[PDB]
């Protein structure tokens, strides 16, 4: 009776020592030689396989890295913590990348800018920009056809009804795909933060811009006088705004002609609110600010101060040792 | 005389309307008040105008002095007083660079311009020159510069010198014209070329169903065994380069090349008819046989034009407008380029001003494909539009690339035949755009 | 300045006369006299049902369509002629419910759930006969069944021939025109008929003598190996309507010339093979199913040499 | 020189993946055999009695069935006049009442469409087939699952004399005329194959 | 003419994924090129004949005499399993290319329905030794076959114009289902 | 937290019949019947909790060189248990399976749930993942059994619904049926999820 249980243990015992021993014989002679580096980087990455970063996949970023190539912010997708756990990985700092939001640079409608001639053929940015350059009455505007959308993987791109695409900041994860598959070169990158942008990508004269659409840049020259920090120039007869140098004055919008520059006058106006706690009567800030609407004796705390205007301004977070002023938006609406 | 026949593989037979401007005898225009002169009439880099306002300058002038080895210089059409140089619309859809000007009255040639001699005293280096300083550029339609052409590197050996005679676009009869006219020009402008390469054969690529062409050019060559002429079987795009090359001297174009690495030397008739009369009076460029046509116009004809002359003006000349147009081309049916507005002057380049009335331009929208496999027959190239245009609209540029989307000719045979009235040329067109963007944008 | 409202496109601004519904016209134009013939020797019901099948091919496909928010194509006369050519492969003695239903699946699951109109890969009016007859093979085995007599065919004349009861056959020329004692679907009583909708349809250039020509020549070469008779081989069963008719479809078969030389001499193979060898009577269906099954492979290794590319001899990525 | 002898003292991950896969296997080893050891008999013993409840439907005028030998099942296999049979399985004979009563034979089928039935044929004493029962059939449910219900009521009650041939019909003209299965037509040829063989062996058996 | 018949029933009339319900998730999951078809094409051919090999003759030597026909799928696992474990090894570093990990399908041709059953079926159909591996490489072939077949096809259907609900998996398996009907013309086929 | 929500990604969220595409040969196989489905689905579920059970509870001795012939030895040694029980108790559900009950180990749901989940996780999480996934297996096969049962022989769990006159749809049962069920299937979710 025993037999009959020593014969099958001792059958597949002697087959999984022979199975074993030359699958582990192979094992060493099939060596792979792969580093501990691939297999700890696949989580990290968000997987979304969007080609705007370079190679493709999100398989290819752990193929690569040991070869220096390619900055801790390649990817866009996954962002600051993703930056942070592959710069952490690799064992250097990462950087303060400011999350960007894709932004269209040109407020025309069907009705502000008219076409000239109607348009025959597939309905799409590129194939109307084949027929003779676009169908539309200015040459550099929005055709509204439907090639940025088409790529965005995200879905964060919806055609309005005046033809205009709008982005959601909260589905963009600026990934570039849109910017390099418009036809036009309309779509960039914006920093969230940033509000006041030059809508126009024209680059006529004063007449025939004017003539082409309502609300055309004609490089007249105020947006830059207008402005004290230098942060808009005019090249190619269009205005832009550098978002390095911009401190959000919302000078350049009032001193528009006609409005060329996306933004609302709601801005600034705090003649330094300063904190009672933490000034020790220095007063610093009453003799000159160049407009002159601090003036007061000493100001030992509270400071006595009247607020009628001011320029916005936003740089006094380094004029106090202290760090008494505060910024806070207090206007209409 | 032995006279060959020669045809090539795929192609369509499209209607050629050859009848109510061929017959018509050819004749001039007024003389135009005024003119606006681009500064791009070539595919090279555009030119540099030195004329400013309230100048005056006469015939052949200077203009613009050419910037790089692949640029032209630019001559004026007429003499007159300068009167602005601005922004001004182009042929391409764009606004360009241009000097408007209104002219004299009297039409003062420059004192400047003389005969450059005759064909044994001009050797190829003075004749390299000479088409140079003409401002002679390829009137086929590309307006390539013929100094390039006729300048073949050291490395690439040349043997024949090919005129290209044979119009396969329908409406389009200045070519028939012009060698039923013109034919000894032709013969000296072939002569020329020859010389200044340096070869011994030279070959005329002439259509069948023009007779009075190919007896004229029969005429006109005379007793000499080194040029033959050609009789094609009338077909299109049969007088495209690769297939004229293919059909005349048996050799293929290499995938990517030049007809330089072929051993051929290909022009147009225009373009050696205009060599011709500028090595015998000295005067450049100024000067096309354009046909203004369509079922839109009142009396379609062939008129010689000067260059800078608005449409209008010109269309004006020929009876002017029967109905309401739908459709301005600067071109032939199935390579012009639509216009936007008719205040847009003549080029260099440009063959035929085509008017279609609002019947005749309405094109069914496109449907579904349905798999007929007529694109695929009449591609003289040999490719399968149908699996090309369905991975550009589709943003597959890869696969795209490997069937081989940078061999098409964009002669509009695929897109002419398909019964689904579908867009095969223009989504092929913007595989290639791509492709070319994206290899600039990796190197 | 004058408003001159102007079309703008690329290339060609001219185009030719045909186009789809064209076609499809021409199809069904090529099509009548079979369908006169059928209404001849059958009657009204054969009619009857051509037209149930075509009202339940529109009705279907239109309903889709709306139903996905496409634009309603209707009018390239696709419909029409699936289920025209879907009632020709009926018998006379098949409900209405099954014309239907082989309608409802043709247009539905084989057509419209691929794409549309010539985005399949699949032969719809023979995947919907392949479907019906292995669902209810007891409807789609009884094919006709009354003579003036009306009991004396018992059989039909191809299953006689695979039984090798030739003696009670018609005489070789009766089943050519179809006139007495001949017996099959609707459409295949005659094969005079037949051809003179595939020379009309090869003079108009729809389609192309290669696939219809090197499909009798491989039955014929085949049936004269083996020994049988060619001539009652080509004339009897469905092998002029699938041959002419079905085997030139557009959305599957392939577009090149060797590709169709290839496939015809596949289809007439595993046709001959199949009736000789299988278990059915017939094989037209299943050869041409498979062929276009196995068109794709051939459309990849039958495409022609571009222009200017001399054979690289697959050196060039190594 | 082999990976540096395999790493030197690292033989050791060659000897324990084999150990490791030797007591994994020999574990589950064991416990199949303590469970075969468990069950082995349950099923034989339940296939013993599906078949005796299954000769029991056939046959129910035999008070009990006993089995020839099976070398008489060859005996007779052998002589009778099949090319290959490989198919008469068993025989056995009922008895009630000290009189023979009847035979059943589980022979068939030839061939079938999907591979292989196995009928179970009763004839009765006096030359008549009291029914049959299909007890083993790998065909497509549908069309050749069909086969075991109302159409075995075709094969009851008819003589023992000829053999039977299938018609395609819906009507019933001669005695030896078996009416086939709508759609299924090559089942119905081998069920009446292996009666033809059924029938054959009881032939033989009464002489 | 009947190791023909052989290769012939188990290439054509009885394949094994369009008629036997074998070998289905690899059959779906990496038939979207060619070349991933054709290389699984020959490594599952590899795999299910040294299979047949060693199972039938492990079979009609070790375990028949001794009676131990309850442990018969342990066994083959064993046999199968590390086998393919050795494929999986030689697809990497052996030949110093080809470079492919399939991704969670190349485990799975120890899960394979098709390599199991060939061999499980090469025993029920009490087949010689010549016929064994005969059998084992027709169908290996046929799943090959297939295999490419339905590659060629999901190539082919990548330019259409399938509805978003269908795409990837459903028109797959439409797809399968019109090749099956296709393919059902094959049976009753008696050489 | 974490029992309850790998459950349910096992029924709903998982299901490996409808997203996973795995295990699909019993799948199209035995889903002629909803009693079949049922039974395939329970021998299923047994089969994995089993060998997940043991897997995961076995994961420190396994190296990553002879995973695989230890992981199949384990499934196919519960395969063989559960195939002899059902043999001793239920004679009609191994009669109408047949070739599949011994293939039960070559079901890929179960190998592939070994290497991906039971490996390297606790003993719980693998218990309540196979629970989830085995009744999310044998829901969908109960499904897809009662509605190609409902189809191609009017009944439902062997009572008739559509009288006697009915005459079946006979391609049901067969592979194209299954096949273009489960595609239509797999569409009608996939449109009611992406439109959710
Ligand atoms: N109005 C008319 O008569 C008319 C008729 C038909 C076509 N066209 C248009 O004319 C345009 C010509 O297109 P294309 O495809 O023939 O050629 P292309 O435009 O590519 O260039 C023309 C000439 O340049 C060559 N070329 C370019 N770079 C060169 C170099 N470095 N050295 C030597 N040769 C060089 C070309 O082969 C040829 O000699 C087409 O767009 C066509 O559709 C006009
Ligand atoms: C589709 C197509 C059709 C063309 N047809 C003509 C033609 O009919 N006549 C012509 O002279 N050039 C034609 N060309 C241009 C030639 O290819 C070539 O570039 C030109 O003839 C050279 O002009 P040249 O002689 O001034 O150098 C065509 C080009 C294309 C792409
Ligand atoms: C020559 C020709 C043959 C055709 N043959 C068939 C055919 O059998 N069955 C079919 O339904 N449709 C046929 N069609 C219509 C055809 O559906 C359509 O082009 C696509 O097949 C859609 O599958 C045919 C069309 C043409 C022009
Ligand atoms: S952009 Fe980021 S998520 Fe997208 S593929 Fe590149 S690395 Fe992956
Ligand atoms: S909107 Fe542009 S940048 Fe943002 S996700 Fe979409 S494609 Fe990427
Ligand atoms: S932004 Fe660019 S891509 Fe988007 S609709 Fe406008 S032109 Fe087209
Ligand atoms: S003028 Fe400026 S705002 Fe108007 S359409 Fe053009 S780019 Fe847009
Ligand atoms: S103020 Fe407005 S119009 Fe003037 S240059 Fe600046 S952006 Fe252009
Ligand atoms: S917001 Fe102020 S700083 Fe920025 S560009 Fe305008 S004027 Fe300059
Ligand atoms: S610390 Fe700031 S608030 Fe105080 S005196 Fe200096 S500048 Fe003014
Ligand atoms: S930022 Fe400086 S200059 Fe501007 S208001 Fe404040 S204190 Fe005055
Ligand atoms: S694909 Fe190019 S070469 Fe071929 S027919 Fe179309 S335009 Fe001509
Ligand atoms: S000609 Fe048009 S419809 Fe025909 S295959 Fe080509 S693209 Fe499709
Ligand atoms: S191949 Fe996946 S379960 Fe059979």
């Amino acid at each position: 009776m025993l037999n009959a249980i020593l014969v099958p243990v001792g059958i597949l015992g002697v087959f999984g020592l022979i199975f074993g021993i030359g699958l582990a014989i192979a094992a060493k002679v099939f060596e792979v030689y792969e580093d501990p580096r691939v297999p700890l980087v696949r989580a990290a990455l968000p997987g979304a396989n969007c080609g705007g970063c370079g190679l493709p996949g999100c398989d290819a970023l752990a193929a690569n890295i040991v070869g220096g190539s390619a900055a801790i912010d390649a990817c866009p997708v996954g962002g600051a913590s993703c930056a942070a756990a592959v710069a952490e990985i690799m064992g250097m700092e990462a950087g303060s990348a400011v999350k960007k939001v894709a932004t269209v640079i040109c407020q025309g409608t069907c009705e502000t800018a008219p076409n000239r001639a109607e348009y025959y053929g597939e309905m799409d940015c590129r194939e109307a920009m084949i027929a003779s350059g676009g169908s539309k009455g200015c040459r550099y505007g929005c055709l509204g056809y439907g090639t940025c959308k088409a790529v965005c993987p995200f879905d964060a791109i919806v055609i309005g009804e005046d033809g205009l695409p709008k982005v959601d900041p909260e589905k963009c994860t600026s990934c570039g795909k849109c910017v390099e598959a418009c036809p036009k070169s309309i779509m960039t990158l914006v920093p969230e933060a940033q509000e006041v942008i030059v809508k126009c990508h024209n680059f006529d004269k004063g007449k025939i811009a004017r003539l082409s659409c309502t609300t055309a840049c004609i490089a007249c020259g105020a947006c830059v006088k207008a402005c004290r920090f230098d942060a808009i120039t005019v090249e190619n007869n269009c205005a832009k705004i550098d978002y390095d140098k911009c401190r959000q004055c919302y000078e350049c919008v009032d001193k528009c002609p006609m409005n060329c520059i996306s933004g609302d006058v709601e801005y600034g106006k705090s003649t330094a609110y300063i904190i009672e706690e933490n000034c020790i009567a220095c007063g610093l800030c009453a003799k000159n600010c160049p407009v002159n609407a601090i003036t007061g004796e000493i100001k030992k705390p509270p400071y006595v101060i009247d607020h009628d205007m001011c320029i916005g301004c936003g740089i006094c977070f380094d004029k106090c040792r202290k760090s008494a002023i505060e910024m806070r938006p207090n206007k209409t609406k | 005389m032995n006279v060959k026949h020669g045809t090539f593989k795929g192609g369509i037979h499209p209607p050629y309307r050859k009848e109510s401007t061929a017959e018509v005898p050819l004749g001039f225009g007024k003389k135009p008040e005024m003119v606006i002169i681009p500064m791009s009439l070539h595919i090279g880099a555009p030119c540099t105008p030195i004329v400013k306002k309230g100048d005056t300058v006469f015939l052949g002038q200077r203009v613009g002095e050419p910037n790089g080895f692949v640029s032209v210089p630019v001559h004026a059409s007429v003499s007159g007083k300068v009167i602005a140089v601005e922004e001004r619309p182009h042929a391409s859809g764009d606004r360009v660079m241009s000097v408007v000007i209104e002219s004299d009255g009297l039409d003062t040639i420059d004192p400047s311009i003389k005969p450059y001699g005759t064909l044994e005293d001009m050797d190829a280096d003075a004749i390299k020159k000479m088409v140079l300083n003409a401002g002679i550029v390829g009137l086929g339609g590309a307006t390539f510069p013929t100094h390039v052409k006729l300048a073949i590197p050291p490395d690439k050996k040349v043997d024949c010198v090919v005129l290209n005679g044979a119009e396969c676009e329908p409406y389009l009869t200045a070519d028939h014209h012009l060698m039923t006219s013109q034919a000894e020009k032709v013969v000296m402008g072939l002569k020329l070329a020859m010389k200044s390469v340096g070869v011994e054969k030279g070959f005329i690529g002439v259509e069948d169903n023009k007779t009075d062409a190919i007896e004229a050019l029969v005429k006109a060559i005379g007793n000499d065994s080194r040029l033959e002429v050609y009789s094609l079987h009338t077909k299109y795009p049969q007088g495209a380069e690769k297939q004229l090359i293919a059909a005349i001297t048996g050799r293929e174009v290499p995938s990517g090349a030049l007809p330089a690495d072929a051993g051929v030397v290909v022009m147009n008739v225009g373009t050696a008819a205009q060599i011709a009369e500028s090595m015998i009076t000295g005067l450049p460029l100024y000067k096309r046989y354009l046909t203004c046509t369509g079922d839109a116009i009142k009396n379609p004809q062939t008129i010689e034009i000067r260059i800078g002359v608005p449409f209008q003006s010109v269309i004006d000349q020929c009876g002017g407008f029967s109905s309401e147009p739908g459709k301005v081309i600067s071109g032939g049916p199935m390579m012009g380029v639509t216009q936007f507005v008719t205040d847009i002057p003549v080029m260099k380049g440009t063959s035929g001003i085509l008017c279609l009335t609002k019947e005749s331009a309405k094109i069914a929208t496109p449907s579904n494909c349905i798999h007929c496999g007529k694109c695929v027959g009449v591609c003289p190239i040999h490719l399968q539009p149908l699996n090309i245009a369905e991975y550009s609209q589709r943003n597959m540029w890869d696969k795209c690339e490997s069937n081989n989307a940078m061999d098409c000719i964009e002669c509009g045979s695929c897109s002419y035949i398909c019964p689904a009235k579908r867009t095969l040329v223009s989504s092929i067109r913007v595989a290639k755009r791509e492709i070319i963007a994206q290899r600039r944008k990796g190197n | 300045m004058n408003e001159l409202n102007l079309t703008v496109s690329s290339s060609p601004h001219i185009r030719a006369k045909h186009s789809t519904a064209s076609i499809m016209q021409n199809v069904i134009i090529a099509l009548l006299p079979a369908l006169a013939v059928a209404g001849y020797v059958f009657g009204l019901w054969a009619l009857a049902l051509v037209a149930i099948c075509v009202i339940s091919s529109v009705a279907t496909e239109a309903v889709i369509q709306k139903l996905l928010k496409k634009p309603i194509t209707v009018n390239d006369w696709s419909a029409v002629v699936t289920g025209v050519l879907l009632a020709f492969n009926l018998p006379i003695n098949a409900p209405w419910w099954i014309g239907v239903v082989g309608s409802v699946f043709a247009i539905a699951i084989v057509k419209q759930c691929f794409g549309g109109l010539g985005q399949n890969f699949i032969n719809p009016a023979l995947a919907a006969r392949a479907f019906l007859l292995a669902s209810w093979p007891g409807h789609m085995t009884s094919t006709a069944y009354i003579p003036l007599t009306d009991t004396v065919t018992t059989a039909t004349p191809l299953a006689l021939l695979k039984a090798g009861e030739t003696g009670s056959m018609p005489s070789t020329l009766d089943l050519f025109t179809g006139l007495n004692g001949v017996y099959g679907c609707i459409g295949e009583i005659s094969a005079l008929a037949l051809l003179i909708g595939g020379l009309y349809l090869i003079y108009k250039g729809i389609i192309s003598w290669r696939i219809p020509t090197i499909y009798l020549l491989t039955i014929a070469i085949f049936a004269l190996l083996v020994g049988q008779d060619p001539i009652v081989h080509m004339v009897s069963g469905g092998v002029m309507l699938g041959a002419f008719f079905m085997a030139t479809d557009y959305a599957s078969s392939p577009v090149t010339a060797k590709g169709q030389i290839i496939y015809a001499i596949g289809c007439g193979l595993i046709t001959m093979i199949i009736r000789l060898y299988g278990g059915y009577p017939e094989g037209c269906s299943y050869s041409i199913l498979l062929m276009n099954v196995a068109t794709p492979l051939i459309e990849r290794f039958t495409k022609e040499r571009i222009y200017g590319v001399t054979k690289i001899k697959k050196e060039a990525k190594a | 020189m082999e990976t540096k002898e395999k790493v030197q003292i690292d033989w050791k991950v060659v000897f324990k993946l084999g150990l490791i896969l030797f007591v994994i296997s020999a574990v589950a080893a064991c416990a199949l055999a303590l469970t075969n050891y468990v069950t082995a008999g349950t099923i034989e013993e339940m296939n013993v009695q599906t078949n005796t409840v299954a000769r029991q439907e056939v046959l129910p005028k035999a008070a009990d069935f006993e089995a020839v030998p099976a070398k008489d099942v060859e005996k007779i296999a052998s002589e009778i006049g099949m090319e290959k049979p490989e198919e008469l399985l068993e025989v056995y004979i009922g008895k009630s009442n000290g009189e023979v009563v009847g035979y059943t034979v589980k022979t068939g089928p030839t061939s079938g469409y999907a591979g292989e039935v196995q009928v179970l044929t009763g004839i009765s004493a006096d030359g008549v087939i009291t029914g049959i029962t299909i007890i083993k059939s790998n065909e497509t449910p549908g069309l050749g699952a069909k086969a075991s219900g109302v159409w075995n009521d075709q094969f009851t009650g008819k003589s023992a004399k000829e053999e039977l041939v299938v018609v395609k019909g819906t009507t019933k003209e001669g005695s030896n005329e078996i009416q086939a299965i709508t759609g299924s037509t090559i089942t119905s040829k081998a069920v009446t194959s292996g009666v033809n063989m059924s029938i054959q062996v009881y032939q033989n058996l009464s002489k | 003419m009947t190791l023909i018949f052989i290769m012939i029933s188990a290439i054509f009339v009885n394949n094994f994924v369009l008629s036997r319900f074998l070998g289905i998730c690899p059959f779906l999951g990496v038939s979207k090129q060619v070349e991933t078809a054709v290389g699984m094409g020959v490594a599952v051919t590899f795999v299910m004949a040294l299979a047949s090999a060693i199972t039938y003759v492990v079979q009609y030597a070790i375990l028949d005499p001794l009676s131990l026909g309850y442990l018969q799928t342990i066994a083959f696992i064993l046999i199968i399993a590390a086998l393919v474990q050795l494929v999986e090894m030689i697809i990497k570093k052996s030949s110093p290319s080809l470079y492919q990990a399939l991704g969670v399908y190349l485990p799975l041709i120890t899960t394979n329905c098709a390599v199991l059953g060939v061999a499980l079926i090469n025993i029920q159909n009490e087949y010689n030794f010549i016929e064994t591996i005969f059998n084992g490489v027709g169908a290996a072939l046929g799943f090959t076959l297939a295999i490419v077949l339905f590659a060629g096809i999901r190539e082919r259907l990548e330019t259409s114009a399938v509805p978003k609900a269908l795409e990837g998996f459903p028109i797959a398996l439409l797809t399968a289902g019109l090749m099956a009907i296709a393919f059902l013309g094959f049976s009753g086929m008696k050489l | 937290m974490n029992f309850m929500k790998n459950l349910t990604r096992g029924i709903i969220r998982e299901n490996p019949t409808f997203v996973l595409v795995l295990g699909m040969c019993p799948t199209l196989a035995v889903t002629t019947s909803a009693i079949n489905g049922m039974g395939m689905g329970l021998a299923t579920m047994l089969v994995l909790i089993g060998s997940n059970v043991a897997i995961s509870a076995l994961r420190k001795v396994i190296p990553d060189n002879i995973r695989i012939p230890a992981f199949v030895v384990v499934i196919a040694s519960f395969v063989t248990i559960v195939g002899m029980l059902m043999k001793a108790y239920v004679p009609a559900l191994d009669a109408a399976l047949g070739i599949f009950i011994p293939l039960i180990v070559v079901n890929c749901i179960i190998l592939a749930r070994a290497e991906a989940f039971a490996f390297s996780n606790g003993i719980a999480d693998s218990f309540a993942d196979a629970v989830g996934m085995g009744l999310g297996f044998t829901l969908a096969l109960t499904i897809l059994g009662s509605i190609r049962e409902i189809l191609g022989a009017g009944s439902i769990f062997g009572f008739s619904l559509f009288g006697a006159a009915y005459e079946p749809v006979l391609l049901m049962i067969l592979p194209p049926g299954a096949f273009l069920t489960l595609g239509l299937l797999i569409g009608l979710i996939n449109w009611k999820t992406k439109k959710a």
